RNA sequence: CAUCUAAGGCUAAAUACCGGCACGAGACCGAUAGUCAACAAGUACCGUAAGGGAAAGUUGAAAAGAACUUUGAAGAGAGAGUUCAAGAGGGCGUGAAACCGUUAAGAGGUAAACGGGUGGGGUCCGCGCAGUCCGCCCGGAGGAUUCAACCCGGCGGCGGGUCCGGCCGUGUCGGCGGCCCGGCGGAUCUUUCCCGC
RNA sequence: GGGGACCGUCCCCCGACCGGCGACCGGCCGCCGCCGGGCGCAUUUCCACCGCGGCGGUGCGCCGCGACCGGCUCCGGGACG
RNA sequence: CGGCGACGUCGGCUACCCACCCGACCCGUCUUGAAACACGGACCAAGGAGUCUAACACGUGCGCGAGUCGGGGGCUCGCACGAAAGCCGCCGUGGCGCAAUGAAGGUGAAGGCCGGCGCGCUCGCCGGCCGAGGUGGGAUCCCGAGGCCUCUCCAGUCCGCCGAGGGCGCACCACCGGCCCGUCUCGCCCGCCGCGCCGGGGAGGUGGAGCACGAGCGCACGUGUUAGGACCCGAAAGAUGG
RNA sequence: CGACCUGGGUAUAGGGGCGAAAGACUAAUCGAACCAUCUAGUAGCUGGUUCCCUCCGAAGUUUCCCUCAGGAUAGCUGGC
RNA sequence: UGGGCCACUUUUGGUAAGCAGAACUGGCGCUGCGGGAUGAACCGAACGCCGGGUUAAGGCGCCCGAUGCCGACGCUCAUCA
RNA sequence: CCCCGCGGACGCUACGCCGCGACGAGUAGGAGGGCCGCUGCGGUGAGCCUUGAAGCCUAGGGCGCGGGCCCGGGUGGAGCCGCCGCAGGUGCAGAUCUUGGUGGUAGUAGCAAAUAUUCAAACGAGAACUUUGAAGGCCGAAGUGGAGAAGGGUUCCAUGU
RNA sequence: AAUGCCUCGUCAUCUAAUUAGUGACGCGCAUGAAGGAUGAACGAGAUUCCCACUGUCCCUACCUACUAUCCAGCGAAAC
RNA sequence: GAGCAGAAGGGCAAAAGCUCGCUUGAUCUUGAUUUUCAGUACGAAUACAGACCGUGAAAGCGGGGCCUCACGAUCCUUCU
RNA sequence: CUAAUAGGGAACGUGAGCUGGGUUUAGACCGUCGUGAGACAGGUUAGUUUUACCCUACUGAUGAUGUGUUGUUGCCAUGGU
């Protein structure tokens, strides 16, 4: 809505808010990111450190699919199965532990942030972090790898 | 003429909700009366929170509410939050909770009720505790927002750990001069 | 000029973009026109399936999608051989066939 | 090790469309706007040429477009007439401002003009011109039912152990009740009764 | 592959207790109110007129005057220490 | 309390003309400074200049919320409106968020207390519990000795108000610890179908846009910056083809 | 009476022509014609920038800049 | 916004400057009003629209509000006071 | 335990109403409010209107601090407005602004290069300028004469206005 | 010297009087050889003097034509 | 009142000066801080900490010059 | 020559008053400088001097206000000198 903007309030005011002395001129200071190493150096250094220069090795023909490895933490691990699955295992008399296939849920690597409920579980993943494996074995579970 | 400064005369504060939510306006009317006609400072705090913007009324996760409710001496007290209560899927055991909130997520509401809990709105809280007696007034993390990572000292200043605004994250995006000693300076 | 904190922006509007702008005001008309063609095609092949030939079961190539199965272009010649269907008869009875697909497993 | 088989050829659909033919529509513009062009407009006109390129819509419902008389050489007038209207008369709907003519009022040697304060005059306004209305009571002089209270009927408001139902909210049991005689879901278990190895 | 069992939400019912009839409604009662029709036909009630009537409110068609009270202010007399 | 009221007067500070007293230089603009011997402006009418798209940032409003979003497609008599609206759910592919760090190979965020033991060697095997530590502030909330009452007292029956002190402490702030990735220094152990120029672990500093019981996503509005003709008008020029 | 004057027909075209040479002339245009287009070329420079009331209310300073008629930066301002 | 300028005092260059350059506070710029006849900066004082009272700086022959006091004490004659 | 009286003002668009205290300069600039204003769209006003819409004019009556608005009178002759939302090509004194129109200047500058006109008559409403006659002059054959080229294109010739 | 600052160079001639002219001199700021130095004729070329001539002047006056001026008609512009 | 490399100022006497002896702390590292300052960078500097050393009997002192100046981003190249 | 041949101001008075000799455009020559284009408070030569009819000022020319109209003869405020 143009009726809600400053232009409707700047009618009758000669400089339209831009000022009498400095005026409103086309491009004082340059166009775009002009003078980032010259007359705009302080802004670029103050707010965008690292902007200028090369770092690291380039890699031609990067294929993002090859590096595809979504991760899930242990605190969210039991959300990949139904609530029926986890209550049944807890009240199960035997040592039967449910299987959580994180690849089926869309994750490849299991990370170890958080803590697990005290009940065994079999976790199937492409990759495991060291601490995720340790926490799964602490609750009596097992980690088995898939390809 | 008198020698004073007039730049601080008008205190900048919410005197009403900028929302046009008629249900929020109704319970603002209810708590405007309660704050005026009672000596309860609880009603004053609740009333001024009702004016607040959404960013000033952050959501309260179920885990945070449970953790504050589990502190000693808070048994059989009502958890009051002027905002949204959110399910936390990181918790596995929900205890019995008496809860008043402006708004409760459907999954969080089902979990609280299934655990034998009780959910109140602010109109029902007024009838239950008009002065707010036996309540625990909670708040979500006010600085739990992405904007606050960018606030503070400028990123290109020494001993500043504030997130810069970058369109992309990668080795080519603002990781060179001014970020490492090899590339001019680091600070 | 830069003004305080902000994102260094690089808009790609230096190349006379206004002379090549694709509006989508014909999108509702395009959806109608394709739907008429779909309905007309279905009537033309009256008992034959509207979608078309049966397509094979196909596993997606890369390590991102290789847990997912989709439909392929056509059944392989090896698939047709052990199914007992001639590669020239299959296209006449609604079986899509891809001569250039091999079966590694 | 994988993958294809160049240096020959064809092939519809999905896609594009500020030119063309024919259509439909619009939170667009409304005659200095919208196409340059609402009209004998790429016209008139300009330039040797390439090329440049306007302005310009509206009487009235109907011409019923002012017969006739009179002055003048005529333009132009005065009468008359048409019309609801010519205080609509062929560039004619409305008809602003700048500017001009005339009439009326007022004023005038410090250029006009202006702010504040009064005074004088003038045009108008005030149903101005013997200046409010209305509540109760008192007194006088007249009418009308019927005033209250009782009877009948109708309709409302409030209350009632639910007086009686119909309920509703929350639990409470047999589940009689659904995978045949009720559904939808579950990353929960199975033929150890049944169709492909 | 089915078909089953179980679990979670449901469903309409057969029924009781629980809080209430609620802003979900009816019937009966009780009280109150209104309306219509009778009766009541005059020390009641109501209507309009008059008084240069009284009490209240508002306000005087215009132009004026006075009085006391209170606020602010500028002055002037008298007396005491 | 008084006077006066219809063809002459009564009221109307507004509005028309005139008179007088006081005040009063022509606006706009640049500028330290304009009445300027600084520029533009004879007069009137109509036109006439911060817009739209995209991308960010922050604030505000709305919905849902560890999710969110169908915008591309498809299904609905194919169409007055309707080119709208509705629906999809094995259409959520995908985007953004839910994890960071390193150039990279890669790696990748849980602690506290109670016990027996090696030697409780700054320490390794377990048990049990609780589930992101602690200090100082901290709205609010909780307990609360003692007070406030009645025609009066020996003696408590029910709750209300004030209340010194004490307690749990939201958000947030300061600080101290802890955890993840990079990199140094020191050092000793452990694992095996590959006994390896193999793999893992510890302590102490330090680099990170991190963790430490999520806050985001979509839509709308405002402001600011930017690319676009870019608030409007303005060169001297350059190029192509005639 | 001459390197004379002049009509018409021809030829030379734009960074080209033609010049007894003045940067002269090349359709009133020449130290680079004219026409259309790129093109609404760019401008740190000049001029303008349209209703009312209310509230708050500056700076001409710091640092860096081929910076000195301009920006970035801190300061001063307002809003939430 | 990033052209400043002015005044008391301190202060550098210069013969000096309504010159040039600093320090400090205030001001003008951005500010009207009373006074200085007149005037960006001086003196007083800062401002919504008004009535009454009183002042500041400055004034009280006349212009022009106020000495039209029986004001006090002296000094001074100028043919450029 | 109100009752000889059966009765007892207003209020509270809560985005409303009421009370008390202090304060009020302002360029550049920022913000808020606008029952200020323009045009169009969705709703709404059982809205207005040929018994007169819009527009325009007005020594008419008023309202608002103001932007502006309402009403009377006239003209006009067919449409228009209020309120709740929505959306802009939305407000002018300037830009040596664009287009159009109009003033003062001003009945002014001016209608002065190449010697020159006069008398009578005719037609005619009308004669310094037309025609005829008479007279006086000029071009003076390198013409103010007679014919062509280029260019123009009907200007040629009669009659009429 | 159209080439010399100092410079109105110095001397002679021209005049009553000459920052002018001509003739002469030359350590010439900074002359000079395809251009130096001369030389008739020629020149809408620059300069000095003389005779004659004159309103250039002393020192202005008068006359003529067309205007301006006034009138009838017509009728702008700059600003 | 000398000298301490140089401009000047400060500092210094069994010193910081002069002469000998032995040496390489003018080495390898991580952070913090000061100066300019926006409290950005460079340069320079201060105090630590971890190595490896030098000197001295030792306490200690030393990671350049008694202190105040003596110097240089991105991109690229070269070496370790 | 003369009594004397004093010094100055008025936008270094006075260009819609003139003139255009000088300086100060474009042509050209010389000297010096410069590789060159070109330069020279060095010399030389040739080089468009536009408009008033507006307001005021001034110069002259009619008139205008008051004594009823109109005329004759006069006075002198003031200004010049
Ligand atoms: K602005
Ligand atoms: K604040
Ligand atoms: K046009
Ligand atoms: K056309
Ligand atoms: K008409
Ligand atoms: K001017
Ligand atoms: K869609
Ligand atoms: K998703
Ligand atoms: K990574
Ligand atoms: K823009
Ligand atoms: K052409
Ligand atoms: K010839
Ligand atoms: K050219
Ligand atoms: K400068
Ligand atoms: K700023
Ligand atoms: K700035
Ligand atoms: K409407
Ligand atoms: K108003
Ligand atoms: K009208
Ligand atoms: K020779
Ligand atoms: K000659
Ligand atoms: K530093
Ligand atoms: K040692
Ligand atoms: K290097
Ligand atoms: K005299
Ligand atoms: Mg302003
Ligand atoms: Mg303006
Ligand atoms: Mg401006
Ligand atoms: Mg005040
Ligand atoms: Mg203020
Ligand atoms: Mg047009
Ligand atoms: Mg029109
Ligand atoms: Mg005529
Ligand atoms: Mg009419
Ligand atoms: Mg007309
Ligand atoms: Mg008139
Ligand atoms: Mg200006
Ligand atoms: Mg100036
Ligand atoms: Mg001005
Ligand atoms: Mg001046
Ligand atoms: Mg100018
Ligand atoms: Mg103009
Ligand atoms: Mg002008
Ligand atoms: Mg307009
Ligand atoms: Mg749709
Ligand atoms: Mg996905
Ligand atoms: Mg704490
Ligand atoms: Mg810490
Ligand atoms: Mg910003
Ligand atoms: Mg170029
Ligand atoms: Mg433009
Ligand atoms: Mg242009
Ligand atoms: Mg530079
Ligand atoms: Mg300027
Ligand atoms: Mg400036
Ligand atoms: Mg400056
Ligand atoms: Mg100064
Ligand atoms: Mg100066
Ligand atoms: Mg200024
Ligand atoms: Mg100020
Ligand atoms: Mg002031
Ligand atoms: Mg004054
Ligand atoms: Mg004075
Ligand atoms: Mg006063
Ligand atoms: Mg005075
Ligand atoms: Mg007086
Ligand atoms: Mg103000
Ligand atoms: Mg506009
Ligand atoms: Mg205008
Ligand atoms: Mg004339
Ligand atoms: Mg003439
Ligand atoms: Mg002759
Ligand atoms: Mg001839
Ligand atoms: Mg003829
Ligand atoms: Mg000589
Ligand atoms: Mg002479
Ligand atoms: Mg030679
Ligand atoms: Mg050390
Ligand atoms: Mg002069
Ligand atoms: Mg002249
Ligand atoms: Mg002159
Ligand atoms: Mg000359
Ligand atoms: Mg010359
Ligand atoms: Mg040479
Ligand atoms: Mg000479
Ligand atoms: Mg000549
Ligand atoms: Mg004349
Ligand atoms: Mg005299």
């Amino acid at each position: 809505p143009s009726r809600l903007r400053k232009t409707r309030k700047l009618r009758g005011h000669v400089s339209h808010g831009h000022g009498r002395i400095g005026k409103h001129r086309k491009h004082p200071g340059g166009r775009g990111n002009a003078g980032g190493l010259h007359h705009h150096r302080i802004n670029f250094d103050k707010y965008h450190p690292g902007y200028f220069g090369k770092v690291g090795m380039k890699h031609y023909h990067l294929k993002r699919n090859q590096s595809f490895c979504p991760t899930v933490n242990l605190d969210k691990l039991w959300t990949l199965v139904s609530e029926q699955t986890r209550v049944n295992a807890a009240k199960n008399k035997t040592g039967a532990a449910p299987i959580i296939d994180v690849v089926r849920s869309g994750y490849y690597k299991v990370l170890g942030k958080g803590k697990l409920p005290k009940q065994p579980v079999i976790v199937k993943a492409k990759f495991f972090s060291r601490r995720a494996e340790e926490k799964i074995k602490s609750v009596g579970g097992a980690c088995v790898l898939v390809a | 003429g008198v020698d004073i400064r007039h730049n601080k005369d008008r205190k900048v504060r919410r005197k009403e909700p900028k929302s046009q939510d008629i249900y929020l306006r109704l319970l603002v009317k209810l708590y405007r009366f309660l704050a005026r006609r009672t000596n309860s400072t609880f009603n004053q705090v609740v009333l001024k929170r009702l004016f607040m913007s959404r960013t000033n009324r952050p959501p309260l996760s179920l885990s945070r509410m449970i953790r504050k409710m589990k502190l000693p001496g808070r048994e059989n007290k009502t958890a009051v939050v002027v905002g949204t209560i959110t399910d936390d899927v990181r918790v596995q055991e929900v205890p019995k909770l008496k809860v008043c909130a402006l708004r409760v997520t459907s999954r969080a509401r089902s979990r609280i009720l299934r655990a034998g809990g009780k959910i109140l709105t602010f109109d029902q809280l007024a009838l239950d505790s008009p002065k707010g007696c036996g309540t625990v007034l909670l708040s979500g993390p006010r600085k739990g927002r992405e904007v606050y990572r960018h606030f503070g000292k400028a990123p290109g200043t020494p001993h500043s750990h504030t997130k810069p605004y970058v369109r992309s994250k990668g080795r080519k995006f603002e990781r060179a001069r001014g970020r490492r000693a090899s590339r001019g300076y680091k600070n | 000029a830069p003004s305080r904190n902000g994102m260094v922006l690089k808009p790609h509007f230096h190349k006379d973009w206004q002379r090549r702008v694709a509006t989508w005001f014909n999108q509702p008309a395009r959806k109608i026109r394709r739907r008429k063609a779909r309905q007309a095609k279905a009537r033309r092949i009256a008992p034959r399936p509207a979608s078309g030939p049966i397509r094979p079961i196909v596993r997606c190539p890369t390590v991102r999608y290789h847990t997912k199965v989709r439909a392929g272009r056509g059944f392989s010649l090896e698939e047709l051989r052990v199914a007992g269907i001639h590669k020239k008869v299959a296209r006449t009875i609604g079986i899509s066939v891809d001569p250039r697909r091999r079966n590694k497993s």
